[PDB]
């Protein structure tokens, strides 16, 4: 999952012709002062940019409350701003001891006279891109859907031909947009898809999408999600991904291509297969216990995959045991059991291990592990993993 | 004309010959002779710049249509890497190879767009993935990456949007000793060749199909559409048993367990909304991945055909 800043992802826009506020970004209550003024707005917005949502309510280290202000005086920001950068802001959804601020955006101020909802996304259901949108935008689409679905409208965009003056005009009509406005966003929705294409979004939200009291069609704020998969072709937009506001592990975990995601539970899995590490998750909560995790070696396993795993849920303090669960996958499982005792060795790990693997050889590796002198349990099958990694850990 | 029309093709078996795109990379190599050593007829296969030459003891042709011209292959096994593989399954489709079967990971959706469009406004080339296993006929063809050796030909038709948890299913009926008459992987991703439905189709109209496991996960609603199929045809007078096991119960919302359309999002998605709709279609949903090879063993002894 790719984590763009506010300023990162308004810029990716702008660079393409969206329209957005006009911003700088700043590293310092210097820059911050001078960028102020060469915005020549009326009103400007200074805005710490972190990931976390409420920066509005938020309180800096500084002891400054608002992660978000507004003034006319270029000043201000510059006084302001020396209160942010450095500091920590704490939000209603930070770690407690809020997030350090190393950038602030300094962007005009603009009014909101009409809130709409535009979407683009690849849409499975519909094989391919589908604008959606709503009037009745600032609100979670989710509810608009539930409440009044006959203001939801979809456009399906071939994606050979791409999207039809028509169908964007349309779309800007039935968002309300009216007389020349009506062209403007029509055309906005046509640089918008033609970004989502250029970046390999799977959806390119924009919420509110709307006008300024002085006629001018925006983009206010927006939230791109990326095709993980496009990633060769799209370097340099994964390589402003921020992940210092990142679970440490899942940071971790993707040094090695290993797709963690961290639970709540004690109990330690990990599995070769998304699909199977899916419903290992569901069969240890069937059986009562709580996953520490998903984890997926993805189907080929490789011995290097089995031991970066358990230096991985090393990190984790709530483990309480480990469930392996190994079937298919290339390689023969006596060297897979040789990669787990040699694991556990050299990492020094004590907790119980439930052991299920199936495959080529398990008869040697059910040796290797029986004579390994380590806390290993092998179990029968699924059902008999989830039912000895339950029983192994605390109530 | 129509790609339902191709759906046939999805039932390969000791007559179908094979070809593999990305025949001398790594991947294409092992795969190769593993398919050699279960008996598939793995004919030659393609790698760009690079015909003229044998591997594996087999012919290496720089494009598709050559080597189905000169091999009479029937299937496509694609292991290209991600860059190059949206290409390598539209060089596949202008050759009209009657079944491609693209195991790559890590396609681009917008490039599966692409190749989905073309594929739907054609009728004679039937694609199963990407980011699938493969398909198998125990006993008689093996195209993909399943291990060989846990299946037994038998009565059980399987189809799966998983790779390793397809395993499990095949396991669990040799060793009750049903068997299984053809399983199909469909792969993880959003955008795909081949949807339950088609399989479902092969399932309903095959003899040598008896009951059906049909395994899914959170995402999509193609676990919703093969309920509504199944509604249609098999509610009576035709019936064969169903047993599902869908993946993802405990999976947290917004985030991607590992495929790429494993993820719950909009609300849209979640297990037990497809567990619902599959129940209410005639399907019993085994609660446990466990138990799939008991739970069809049950609904085979309830209607008498052990």
């Amino acid at each position: 999952m790719v984590n763009l800043q506010e300023y990162q992802s308004k810029k990716l826009m702008s660079d393409n012709g969206v329209k957005v506020q006009r911003f700088f970004v700043a590293d310092t209550a210097n820059e911050a002062l001078e960028a102020a003024k060469r915005l020549n707005a009326k009103e400007i917005v200074l805005k710490a940019q972190i990931l976390a949502g409420g920066r509005g309510k938020g309180v800096f280290s500084s002891g400054l409350k608002g992660g978000v202000h507004l003034t006319k005086d270029p000043e201000v920001v510059g006084q302001l701003a020396k209160q942010m950068i450095g500091y920590n802001l704490a939000t209603k959804q930070t770690p407690k001891e809020g997030v350090k601020v190393n950038k602030v955006m300094v962007a005009e101020a603009l009014d909101i006279s009409r809130e709409t909802y535009l979407a683009i996304l690849m849409d499975r259901s519909c094989n391919g891109p589908v604008l959606v949108g709503s009037p009745q935008g600032g609100v979670d689409i989710e509810e608009v859907a539930a409440s009044n679905p006959e203001l939801i409208f979809k456009e399906q965009i071939d994606i050979i031909e791409g999207i039809k003056d028509s169908q964007a005009q349309r779309m800007a009509e039935n968002l309300g947009f009216l007389g020349p406005l009506q062209n403007q966003a029509a055309d906005q929705i046509k640089k918008l898809y033609n970004l989502f294409l250029k970046i390999d979004a799977t959806q390119v939200e924009v919420n509110p999408f709307g006008e300024t009291p002085e006629g001018q069609v925006v983009c206010f704020d927006a939230k791109i999600n990326f095709d993980d998969n496009a990633e060769f072709r799209q370097k340099d937009i994964f390589a402003m991904d921020d992940k210092s506001e990142n679970e440490p592990i899942e940071n971790e975990a993707a040094k090695y291509d290993l797709k963690y995601i961290g639970l709540d539970g004690n109990i330690a899995c990990f599995v070769n297969g998304a699909g199977l590490a899916m419903a290992t998750c569901d069969i240890i909560f069937l059986n009562g216990g709580k996953p520490a995790n998903f984890l997926d070696l993805g189907g080929g396993v490789k011995e290097s995959q089995v031991y970066q795993a358990f230096k991985l849920l090393t990190a984790d303090p709530k483990v309480e045991a480990i469930l392996v669960n190994i079937f298919g996958g290339i390689v023969n499982c006596a060297i897979i059991a040789n990669g787990i005792t040699k694991a556990c060795r050299e990492l020094e790990l004590k907790v119980p291990l439930v052991v299920r693997l199936e495959g080529t050889n398990v008869h040697e590796a059910q040796n290797i592990l029986t004579n390994s002198g380590l806390p290993i349990t092998s179990a029968v099958d699924l059902e008999d993993a989830a039912k000895k990694a339950v029983a192994s850990v605390t109530k | 004309c129509s790609y339902t029309a191709s759906r046939k093709h999805l039932y390969v078996d000791k007559n179908t010959k094979v070809i593999c795109q990305g025949f001398t990379g790594k991947q294409g190599t092992f795969h190769s002779q593993q398919a050699l050593e279960y008996g598939t007829n793995l004919v030659g296969g393609t790698t760009p710049g690079k015909g003229g030459k044998t591997h594996l003891g087999l012919p290496v042709f720089n494009t598709v249509k050559e080597a189905k011209e000169q091999t009479g292959a029937t299937a496509s096994v694609i292991y290209v890497p991600p860059p190059f593989a949206a290409a390598a399954i539209n060089e596949a489709i202008d050759a009209e190879v009657p079944l491609v079967v693209c195991i790559t990971e890590g396609i681009p959706q917008q490039d599966m767009v692409r190749v989905k469009h073309r594929l739907l406004r054609q009728g004679k080339t039937r694609l199963i993935g990407p980011n699938c296993p493969g398909v198998i006929n125990p006993g008689e063809c093996k195209i993909g990456i399943m291990p060989g050796h846990i299946h037994k030909k038998g009565r059980i038709g399987i189809v799966s949007r998983s790779g390793t948890l397809t395993y499990e299913a095949v396991h669990q009926t040799t060793q009750v000793g049903l068997g299984q008459s053809l399983c199909v992987g469909i792969g993880g991703d959003p955008f795909n060749g081949t949807d339950f439905t088609d399989c479902l189709e092969i399932f309903l109209n095959d003899p040598a199909t008896e009951g059906i496991i049909l395994i899914g996960e959170i995402g999509g609603n193609a676990e919703e559409n093969a309920a509504e199929f199944l509604k249609q045809h098999n509610s009576g007078p035709k019936s064969k048993p169903v047993v599902s096991f869908i993946a993802g119960l405990t999976a947290p919302p917004g985030r991607r367990m590992g495929h790429a359309g494993a993820i719950i999002a909009g609300g849209k998605g979640g297990a037990k909304e497809k567990i619902t709709a599959l129940q209410s279609a005639g399907v019993v949903v085994s609660m446990s991945p466990a138990q799939l090879g008991t739970t069809i063993y049950k609904e085979f002894e309830k209607r008498k055909m052990l």
